[PDB]
């Protein structure tokens, strides 16, 4: 009714402005929970007019925020999951408590995707061992954080320059005891020497693997490559995106540069161009290995999760 | 049709339509011949098409040829065929054919509508030679509305990419001709490589125009993007490792016509089975083939 | 030898074949009643799994029982289905094909016994026992292994078709 | 019940996580002579395991399937227990013994995989013998279908690769590369094949004999050499004790330097694995899973003086013999296995499904 169009609304222009939430494991809950509102709070006869409805809100849904990937692999996953129940359906009247506990089974299977990688973090952390991380990432921070229960190990969490988010990242490995280094971000390539693996984090997965990502962290790739140390990309699939890397030019997000150049510098801001992009592209050839919650998986796999994940009619969406 | 006319026929179907592949044109050859047989066998009909491809194999010495053979005869192969006088399986065998026929028609506008959002403006395209795909993605790149300057090579032994050229002039898009000896030397300034293949073997890696693996190598060290634009029934049961590893009859004092780059050198495809990396090559392929 | 008076199976018929190999059209066996002429069979969309667990090794060589689906004996295709045999149809052609084999076995130590220096000489010999034996009998196949358990006991049956004494001595000796 | 075995030398602390035996002792010193708790078979195949009498990944495979053949058809049935839950608790046991004499390859985990999956599958309403044939049968197709028919297949596979006149790689002992060599000798291909072996196994030696009883010219050296003959060599073939899931290869520790060099040197690998050696486990470096040997199994005889003698006095000194490693997966060009000829970074693509 009303109501649905208000909390659609609501969520819109909370993209729109700013974060809201702060991690993206709650705004998939989040995306979830208004889809499963959606579906349940309209009328249809076929499946195909509520795909036609899924579809315009999330056109709506995604041209708030085209930098963040979360909301609209979660549409795209519930249109493949309709999908899917339709065909099994097919070959009509009880499809919508089908997609409600299909959606549930969704929601179980996505609350608890941290703890299942961290389960199978302790098989890549061994004793003193160097490892330097990017950014902030909670996934990144719960399998170090309990790979550090049984293994003693260093990490070497580099900050980003546009927003030094990592550290906090520190001042919370810090808490767990295990011998946080925190460095700039321009000494990666005077650091790679010595760090044995780098274990990142990622805002969305392309579907050839490559992965887009706090800013910084191609260059860090590159000299892992360099240095032909192996790069764990410790990411849920609910990062994973059907979405190509050259496609509008819509890739990186770009913010006030603020934070770069202040408003302060005088009058050199009128003939200067200043660019913060808070996004990087890392292509798959610089990653090793992704770690989601069904295990660990080559970058030459990701396409296949595609096809396990997403129907390849709603590309578009 | 004796054979002769199935050699006849396929040139007839190769010179009606010059925008028309060679491949394309093997499957309706082998299409017609399934329409007139007159054979009530399962089984007389695989010897027959073997035959008439082992015909288009001689005539044509295109990778493509053998590999929409292969295609076709599983194609066509497929259904609970369950026939009591053959008359139900050889009126479903030509509906199967049909339809996969258009499907392959359909398959290269699919590929430039898949391949064109890749092409930026102002960026300048690094072609090989003629081929029908990567004209009709670049068609679909200004139909869009985009700006770009297009260096395509000549490809010596048959000057085919001077034939590209002309025929990308007339599309209002500047284009410059490159001797083929200069692709180390334009690499600098091309800032990605579109190369229609003719042939996808196994691993991801290609078959193609001479020049094409050291335009691949060369994209390589230069950190270009390789990208290749080939159809789904150019997908080929080989797995060569080197440039000889590829057979005779494909390759023809030594001037071969085709060479082979590896999937290591190949940044993208873009099939009518969509974008993929060469390891998805490998499981689409597998998969196609069935 | 062929089993039958035929050099063919006719249409309809359930024979019991090897496969020898699997092609993309169909599966290539070799038809052991018709002389080891070659057959092939037709595979099912759904049988279709070369993709997850192909081992073609596995069907390179095995027995089974195929129900004849379309012949062609000008041209010598003979087009067989799995699917259309029935579980019955499948018993009664196992118990026919052993019968087969043992009538085989039989004319083969009979044809050796008398020194066939020629196949056609063999072939010709076993062939019209086993077919006057099946008129007598009108049943092909079954009749031929009947009379050489008629011969274990009495071998006297046997004793017209005086091919020559060894083959009458040896049938009887292993009938017996 | 069972005890744990003796940790021998002092282990490498990077390798504190992995175990680290000595072939010197044994387990079965302070067990009953009359096997209990352990069936005899199982001990005699732990013996002969620690020991090192069988080494192949096949052949400890079929060892370990033939011990379970000699259990299950030695087993009695409880009252009023089912099979499919007291079968598998009595055989966990048994591997435990089994991995305490030496770690398994990854060829008997997916045995004991498909051995406990084959054993749940067992129905309630059916007999004890019935359902015992039933499970030696099972075993029987397991290891004929998977190695001796997937062996075949690998063996077409790879006789439409070997050309004539070319010269092949190999290194340690594998019973496909060389089944492989053998049936290419025979069905027509004239070829030469070079031998790499490495200490202090020396295996590749056996697979030297094996090409010269077979009439194939050879040539042996260690791997040090192999820098040498890499120029001559237009392909190497490797024998893979499993596949990971990131299209990694774990075999002998050579085979990852092996492949290197053959890179260096633009020679294309071509490894040759069956499909029930595919892990789900899944490693990056040759440091996280790996078997340690004997330290003291270094020690060579070169002359009158053996410097590892006496390895153990210096407390500074440490002898570490890795037996596995990994090898990325972009160096290896071919993976043939009985589905066919894949690259390897497709693997877990087809492997899976």
């Amino acid at each position: 009714g009303s109501e649905l169009s208000e909390r659609i609304e609501s969520f819109v222009e909370t993209l729109k402005r700013g974060g809201g939430p702060r991690s993206s494991e709650e705004m998939a809950r989040e995306t979830l929970g208004l889809l499963r509102q959606i579906i349940t709070d309209h009328r249809w006869s076929n499946a195909g007019e509520l795909m036609e409805l899924i579809r315009r809100e999330g056109r709506r849904m995604t041209a708030a925020q085209p930098s963040e990937t979360t909301v609209g692999n979660m549409v795209r996953r519930v249109l493949k999951i309709i999908r899917e129940e339709y065909g099994r359906l097919h070959g009509y009247a009880q499809l919508q408590s089908n997609i409600i506990e299909a959606i549930n089974e969704l929601l179980v299977e996505l609350e608890g995707t941290m703890e299942n990688i961290a389960a199978q973090a302790l098989e890549h952390i061994h004793s003193n061992e160097v490892i330097m991380t990017i950014g902030f990432s909670r996934t990144v921070e719960a399998f170090l954080k309990e790979a550090a229960r049984k293994r003693k190990f260093h990490v070497i969490v580099a900050e980003c320059a546009p927003f030094c988010q990592g550290h906090e990242m520190a001042v919370n490995l810090s808490k767990a005891g295990i011998e946080t280094t925190v460095m700039t971000d321009a000494a990666i390539f005077a650091v790679m020497s010595r760090v044995n693996k780098v274990i990142i984090g990622t805002k969305t997965i392309l579907a050839n693997g490559a992965l887009r990502a706090v800013t910084g962290t191609h260059t860090l790739a590159l000299a892992a490559k360099h240095h032909s140390t192996p790069l764990i990309v410790c990411a849920p699939m609910f990062k994973l995106s059907p979405q190509f890397p050259n496609e509008e030019d819509s890739f990186h997000k770009f913010v006030a540069p603020e934070e770069v150049l202040p408003f302060t510098e005088g009058d050199i801001l009128e003939k200067v161009s200043v660019h913060c992009p808070v996004f990087d592209y890392v292509p798959p050839e610089l990653i090793t290995l992704f770690i989601s919650n069904i295990g660990g998986n080559a970058p030459s796999y990701i396409y296949r999760l595609m096809s396990e994940l997403y129907h390849p009619d709603d590309h578009v969406l | 049709m004796d054979d002769k006319e199935l050699i006849e026929y396929f040139k007839s179907q190769m010179k009606e339509d010059p925008d028309m592949a060679s491949a394309v044109a093997a499957i309706r050859t082998l299409l017609e011949f399934l329409k007139r047989d007159k054979g009530e066998t399962i089984q007389g009909l695989r010897a027959n098409l073997t035959s008439a491809i082992e015909t288009l194999c001689g005539v044509d010495s295109s990778v493509a040829v053998s590999s929409g053979g292969e295609l076709f005869l599983r194609f066509i192969s497929l259904a609970s065929l369950e026939y009591s006088d053959y008359s139900k399986c050889k009126k479903i065998m030509i509906e199967r054919g049909e339809l996969f026929l258009r499907r392959i028609s359909l398959s290269r506008n699919k590929i430039a509508d898949l391949c064109h959002t890749f092409i930026k403006d102002g960026a300048t395209i690094l072609t090989h030679a003629y081929s029908r795909v990567v004209l009709r993605v670049l068609e679909a790149a200004v139909a869009a509305k985009k700006r770009f300057s297009v260096y395509v090579t000549e490809s010596q032994p048959d000057l085919s990419g001077k034939k590209m050229a002309k025929a990308l002039c007339h599309l209002n898009v500047p284009v410059t001709v490159v001797l083929d000896a200069a692709v180390g030397y334009i690499m600098e300034k091309a800032d990605l490589v579109i190369v229609g293949a003719e042939g996808v073997v196994e691993n991801g890696g290609i078959i193609n125009k001479i020049g094409t693996n050291q335009m691949a190598v060369c994209a390589k060290a230069q950190n270009k993007p390789f990208y290749v634009v080939a159809e789904s029934f150019k997908f080929v049961r080989l797995f060569p490792l080197n440039q000889q590893d590829v057979p005779d009859k494909f390759k023809y004092e030594e001037h071969p016509w085709v060479d082979y780059t590896a999937p290591s050198l190949i940044t993208l495809l873009f099939t009518d089975l969509g974008v993929l990396t060469p390891s998805a090559v490998s499981d689409e392929l597998i998969k196609l083939y069935l | 030898c062929r089993f039958y008076q035929h050099k063919f199976p006719e249409v309809e018929d359930v024979v019991m074949v090897n496969v020898r190999s699997i092609a993309e059209m169909g599966a290539y066996v070799s038809l052991l009643e018709y002389n080891n002429i070659e057959g092939m069979i037709l595979l099912s969309e759904l049988s279709r799994r070369r993709i997850r667990s192909i081992n073609k090794l596995i069907r390179i060589g095995r027995n089974e029982c195929v129900v004849v689906i379309r012949v062609d004996k000008e041209k010598g295709y003979i087009d067989l289905s799995k699917r259309r045999v029935s579980p019955e149809e499948a018993i009664k052609c196992e118990d026919k094909f052993t019968k087969s084999k043992t009538v085989y076995s039989i004319l083969r130590h009979v044809a050796e016994v008398l020194e066939y220096t020629k196949d056609e000489q063999l072939e010709s010999l076993f062939q019209r026992t086993a077919w006057v034996f099946d008129d007598k009998y009108k049943r092909p196949g079954y009749g031929a292994y009947d009379a050489f358990k008629h011969a274990v006991s009495d071998p006297s049956i046997l004793d017209s078709l005086d091919l020559n004494e060894d083959e009458r001595e040896v049938l009887i000796n292993n009938i017996n | 019940q069972v005890p744990t075995r003796k940790d021998y030398g002092s282990k490498v602390s990077l390798f504190s996580h992995l175990p680290q035996y000595s072939r010197q002792n044994s387990l079965t010193q302070f067990m009953s002579i009359p096997s209990s708790v352990i069936h005899p078979a199982m001990v005699r195949l732990g013996l002969q395991y620690s020991q090192g009498l069988v080494s192949g990944s096949n052949a400890r495979c079929i060892a370990l399937l033939r011990a379970l053949q000699q259990v299950i058809q030695d087993y009695t049935t409880p009252p009023n227990e089912e099979l499919s839950r007291d079968l598998v608790n009595k055989l966990k046991p048994y591997m435990s013994f089994l991995t305490q004499c030496r770690p398994l390859s990854a060829s008997m985990h997916n045995a004991i995989k498909f051995l406990n999956k084959e054993i749940t599958s067992v129905g309630s309403s059916k007999r004890e013998e019935e359902a015992k044939s039933e499970l030696r049968a099972a075993i029987d197709r397991y290891v004929q279908e998977k190695i001796v028919l997937a062996a075949q297949a690998i063996s077409r596979f790879a006789y439409q690769k070997i050309s004539n006149g070319d010269v092949i790689l190999v290194y340690g002992c594998s019973s496909l590369v060389s089944r492989i060599l053998q049936e290419a000798w025979t069905e027509g291909r004239r070829f030469r094949v070079v031998v790499v072996d490495s200490r202090p196994w020396l295996e590749g030696r056996h697979t030297l004999r094996s090409l010269v009883h077979a009439g194939v010219p050879a040539s042996y050296l260690l791997i040090p050499a192999a820098s040498y003959v890499l120029p001559e060599v237009s392909k190497v073939l490797l024998g893979a004790h499993a596949l990971l899931a990131n299209g990694s290869v774990m075999s002998r520790v050579g085979t990852a330097q092996l492949a290197l060099v053959a890179r260096a040197h633009n020679v294309p690998v071509l490894v040759c694995c069956e499909t029930y050696k595919f892990c789900e486990r899944v490693q990056t470096d040759a440091f996280v899973s790996n078997e340690l040997d004997d330290p003291d199994d270094l020690q060579c005889k070169r002359g009158e003086h053996v410097a590892l003698a006496n390895w153990q006095n210096h407390a500074s000194l440490r002898l570490l013999n890795l037996v596995y490693d990994v090898t990325p997966p972009e160096l290896v060009d071919l993976v043939i296995t009985e589905l066919g000829m894949i690259p390897c970074s497709s693997v877990p693509v087809v492997l899976r499904v």
